[PDB]
């Protein structure tokens, strides 16, 4: 059974005093819903299942998965979490803008043939940018197998400008990757003493109909720590807090405060909370305030999280040419990125706060893009920008916030 | 259970009435000296409606005046109408997202326009809706109305034409595409091999834009953020089929009447239509909106005669003519298929040919007119003759012994009108 | 007389009964006195001579080239066309009461009749009362999407598609279709192009098409499946016969 306490002063990353979810390693690959039987066979079949509702965004969403590494009657000597969700793009304009997104990279390619998508993984590995590939063509001709481990080494000699050094080739295989991954993952440094910081990528309500009269608890929001630990009963404060734009005017953002009840993992989690994992943090909020995936898109803090709430931002356009790795035989103008059109809606994807806007103007060097939402991320962080090419958004640019409007109730 | 909801938009947010919307919102229009959004209100009176919340962004102050002092706003009226506005409005994926942020519907809630000319009973239609959605789990998603036409009638116009492809036997959409400068249509073949029962393509449906939705459509609308129009909403939802299926079904009607007024042709068909008496029980001389104004007597050949009308001898009013209280006729007159505002006034030997004029327009004796519009307070002087689809707009006086070409649109503000004058036609 | 029965034959006198000799007895259960049937020289230009061991009413056979397709069988056979032509096939099971197929020939006077059964990849597309079918194509000539012309909506605004339909290869034709088969050699098989050539070219004294659709039985497809199928349905279709 777990052995968590509630006294603790620095702990480390591979601490046995957690021992539940230390680094998110990141899995991103061709696998085309394939990974999933990876995942499943490196952690198991249904050991992270808490909280179910009907899905919001099921193609924008990032899926946790966390696993627990033993050797030896086995002592266990890490358990990093697999985070993968489909589509490439999204996870790739996440990660590029800020950090703490999928420490560890992990490839799991095919070893039957080197299509685009291929091609396209190593570029979005490139572009996040430790990796990892692993051959996925199980059941295969040994000749067969010599001559796809060939052609594999010629795609990581290509690939080596940016990362060629990765090493693996039906349980055995997820043993010997799951050692090499233990010997080779490296330990990340991460700051525990910086004040609270939560993204909130899920709401719940676990008020199940016709509850007792005082037996309802309600507000056990789901999301990810971004910096730093935080205890149970502390006084959390939601970023984005309740907007209401019936003022006639600029919407009114009220905060709302809570204590937090409780931190739980996939298992029974402790008072402090472990970076890098989908911590679910149970508090005393309104049901009602947080339905069903309602109140996603927020940030949490303990002390006031220093990013304020803002209306409009501008953003130094920086795009890129074509499509990053995603160019087919024919290319009839499909990786061809438009220039900044005036009145485009497209996302802005600030670490795991992904808010949408429409460029109101821009002269070759600012876009002020007002957010579709009021936000608060930071003042200065790096903003991707995103748009859809059909029915799928994707990395079309980068940028830094310069200025804006923001607005502070109470 | 709960009682019926509907939003309703009352901002056309595409730029069709220009310059006339410069001036009056659209929704605002007379259409039969009756507002168009006292129509919308009255087919959702009458279809059952109970709670109705109106979106208003584009001078809202004139709408809210107009609105509070109608009847649907009295303590005695069924419908609790509720004035929301917010410039920050620019399209109806904006109200969408607004609707479920605010969080008003609680299931099963109406969607139209501010401008919908209808009698529609949707009873049956919400029937069909809320037990699929009972029998599937809440599968489907949104429901359409739809009219069977023919593809020759004026108001099927070229703009608006759209074709379908749907499942006969579930009256499920499948696809669905505007038809607007194309001489072929193409039809996805996917959605053959999925149902191999038989499929059915249909061109004769006429787009009411009545939607019965579930606030699954504020979640899909507040998710999917590029959405900004229905038809983006429904071609998205038909393009990302295997994810998030939420299948989409359709309700055609074949015995009443429902239209949406968009530009001046769909409003000249629906203004023949409804003084014509297509969209029974709605009708001029019936008085809907109980106002004292539009009292009316019915006589032959569709002639609405209000009170004080003062007929003068010799004049004629050959069939489908409505004439507003207070408005004064010449002599030798030739009324047809035309509609006279309230105090009026008209010259001797005057023709008047499928015009419209609203309230406080003045024509002097001798001019022809034909097919025109002539907004409030305009005025015409002698010896002047009016081209088909010629527009007169807010006291744009025309000059005496002028003939305006075919395509005129006038109004006293300079660049979006192709002329600007107030005392003649040449400069 | 106006019609002649014209039997295709490019087959094998399989099952318990010779195969040919289940359409051909359809021809005298209505009339059809005379009736021609064309063989295949690919193999033998000689079944003629097997198949004159049968006892039908009355035969005529007439030999083929090596290679020859149903219209080029036609082309072949035009010079003893007078009237109107009945085109069967030899693999075909069916009890189908033919007088409803030529009353669509027979009450509108349309230049092309035929019979189509539902099935148990081309497309088909009739009008709403399911007689006069005014589209068809098939995937072979389709990329990925279906196009319809507007005219034909204009004209016809609600069109119903069938998918898995199976045809019976039985075509009652007029005597022009023939001789504009005279006019252009670039037409070899009447179901692969001389069908859509016509249902196209309805839309430029016109051309009127009916086909007419069946719940009860298909013919004797090439796969050995179908003649199983075929075997099995036989002695429920001769108990009546």
């Amino acid at each position: 059974l777990t052995t968590l306490d509630v006294t603790k002063l620095t702990p480390l990353s591979h601490e046995v005093i957690s021992r539940q979810a230390t680094i998110n390693i990141g899995t991103i690959g061709h696998v085309a819903h394939g990974k999933s039987t990876v995942v499943k066979a490196i952690s198991g079949v249904h050991t992270v299942r808490f909280k179910n509702e009907l899905e919001r965004n099921i193609t924008i969403k990032l899926g946790y998965a966390n696993a627990k590494i033993y050797k030896l009657n086995f002592k266990l000597v890490r358990h990093v979490s697999f985070v993968d969700c489909p589509g490439h793009d999204i996870l790739m304009a996440t990660m590029l803008n800020g950090a703490a997104v999928m420490d560890a990279a992990l490839l799991l390619i095919a070893g039957n043939e080197s299509c685009p998508q291929p091609q396209t993984s190593e570029h979005l590995a490139a572009i996040e940018i430790h990796i990892l590939i692993l051959q996925n063509k199980i059941d295969l001709v040994k000749e067969s197998q010599a001559k796809e481990q060939y052609e594999q080494i010629l795609a990581f000699v290509q690939g080596t400008v940016a990362e060629g050094a990765p090493i693996i080739p039906l349980k055995y295989n997820i043993e010997v990757v799951c050692e090499y991954i233990v010997k080779k993952i490296p330990v990340p440094p991460r700051d525990f003493t910086s004040e609270p910081r939560l993204i909130v990528i899920r709401s719940f309500d676990v008020n199940k109909p016709g509850c007792e009269v005082d037996d309802l608890k309600g507000g056990v929001a789901g999301g990810s720590i971004l910096k730093g630990v935080l205890k149970v009963g502390q006084e959390i404060e939601v970023r984005p807090g309740i907007v209401s734009k019936d003022s006639e005017g600029k919407l009114m953002c009220k905060p709302i405060f809570s204590k937090i009840v409780s931190l739980f993992a996939e298992h029974n989690d402790l008072q402090y909370a472990a970076p890098g994992g989908l911590i679910g943090v149970g508090t005393k909020i309104d049901p009602t305030l947080c339905r069903a995936d309602r109140m996603v898109g927020q940030v949490l803090g303990a002390v006031g999280a220093l990013p304020e709430i803002f209306t409009e931002l501008e953003i130094s356009y920086f795009l890129l040419r074509r499509l990053l790795g995603v160019r087919t035989e024919g290319d009839k103008k499909a990786a061809k990125v438009q220039k900044l059109s005036k009145n485009e809606v497209l996302m802005v994807n600030i670490g795991s706060l992904s808010t949408g806007g429409r460029v109101s103007a821009v002269k070759a060097d600012l876009g002020k893009i007002v957010l579709t939402n009021p936000v608060c991320t930071e003042v200065g962080e790096k903003i991707a920008l995103s748009r859809r090419v059909e029915k799928h958004w994707r990395l079309i640019g980068w940028g830094q916030i310069r200025r804006g409007v923001t607005i502070k109730p109470t | 259970p709960p009682p019926l909801q509907a939003v309703l938009v009352a901002d056309s947010f595409d730029r069709r009435f220009f310059p006339i919307s410069k001036d009056q919102p659209r929704v605002l229009l007379p259409l039969a000296n009756v507002a168009l959004i006292d129509y919308t209100l009255e087919f959702l009176t009458a279809t059952g409606v109970q709670e109705t919340f109106v979106f208003c962004c584009w001078k809202a102050a004139q709408i809210k005046e107009h609105l509070l002092k109608s009847k649907w706003c009295r303590p005695t009226s069924l419908n609790v109408v509720r004035i929301i506005t917010s410039e920050l409005y620019r399209s109806l994926g904006d109200v969408l997202r607004d609707v479920d942020a605010k969080a008003l519907v609680r299931s099963d809630f109406l969607l139209v326009y501010g401008d919908v000319i209808s009698n529609i009973n949707i009873t049956r239609a919400l029937e069909e809706h809320r037990l699929r959605r009972k029998l599937e789990k809440n599968v489907s998603v949104m429901t359409m109305i739809f009219k069977e036409s023919s593809p020759s009638h004026p108001t099927r116009c070229h703009e608006d034409n759209v074709v379908v492809a749907v499942d006969s036997t579930t009256n499920r959409v499948l696809h669905f595409q505007k038809t607007q400068g194309l001489r072929r249509f193409a039809f996805p073949l996917s959605l053959f091999q999925g149902s191999s029962d038989g499929v059915e393509v249909r061109y004769d449906l006429l787009d009411c834009h009545i939607s019965i939705c579930s606030p699954q459509v504020a979640q899909l609308f507040t998710d999917n953020f590029d959405y900004q129009t229905r038809d983006d909403f429904v071609r998205g939802l038909l393009v990302n089929e295997e994810i998030l299926g939420n299948q989409i079904h359709m309700h055609v009607t074949a015995k009443e009447y429902g239209a949406r007024v968009s530009n001046l042709h769909m409003y000249s068909a629906v203004c023949a239509d409804v003084i014509r008496r297509w969209v029974y029980p709605l009708t001029p001389e019936a008085n809907f909106t109980d106002s004292t104004t539009q009292s009316c007597t019915h006589s032959r050949h569709n002639i609405y005669r209000g009170p004080e009308v003062s007929l003068g001898h010799g004049s004629i009013l050959e069939e489908n003519v409505l004439l507003g209280s207070g408005t004064v006729i010449g002599s030798n007159c030739f009324i047809t298929n035309s509609v006279i505002g309230p105090g009026c006034h008209i010259g001797d030997n005057v023709v008047l040919d499928q015009t419209y004029l609203w309230q406080g327009v003045r024509v002097a004796a001798g001019a022809q007119i034909h097919q025109s519009l002539l907004c409030d307070n305009a005025e015409v002087k002698e010896r002047v003759t009016l081209k088909p689809r010629s527009v007169l707009t807010s006291q744009v006086v025309v000059g005496p012994n002028i003939t305006l070409p075919e395509g005129s649109v006038i109004s006293l503000h300079p660049p979006d009108a192709e002329e600007d004058e107030d005392d003649g036609e040449f400069s | 007389m106006e019609f002649q029965a014209v039997v295709m034959a490019v087959l094998l006198p399989v099952g318990n009964k010779p195969l040919i000799w289940y359409p051909l007895n359809l021809l005298e259960r209505v009339g059809f006195e005379e009736v021609i049937v064309v063989t295949t020289r690919d193999v033998q230009k000689a079944l003629c001579a097997e198949f004159k061991m049968k006892m039908k009413p009355d035969i005529v056979c007439i030999p083929d080239d090596a290679d020859m397709g149903t219209a080029d069988s036609l082309r072949y056979i035009y010079p003893k066309l007078k009237t109107d032509v009945l085109v069967l096939s030899c693999d075909l099971i069916t009890d189908v009461a033919l007088h409803e197929v030529v009353d669509l020939f027979r009450a509108y006077d349309a230049s092309l009749a035929m019979l189509m059964r539902k099935g148990q990849r081309d497309f088909i597309g009739v009008d709403s009362t399911g007689k006069r079918l005014l589209f068809m194509a098939n995937e072979a000539d389709l990329d990925e999407e279906l196009v319809i012309k507007g005219s034909i909506l204009q004209k016809h605004p609600r069109i119903r598609f069938h998918t898995g339909l199976v045809d019976a290869h039985l075509y009652c034709l007029k005597k022009y279709i023939v001789d504009f088969l005279m006019e252009n050699g670039s037409i070899t098989s009447i179901r692969s192009e001389l069908i859509p050539y016509l249902v196209r070219k309805q839309f430029s004294k016109s051309l009127d098409i009916y086909s007419f659709i069946k719940e009860a039985n298909t013919l004797n497809l090439a796969p050995y499946d179908a003649c199983w199928n075929a075997c099995r349905g036989d002695r429920w279709e001769d108990l009546s016969r």
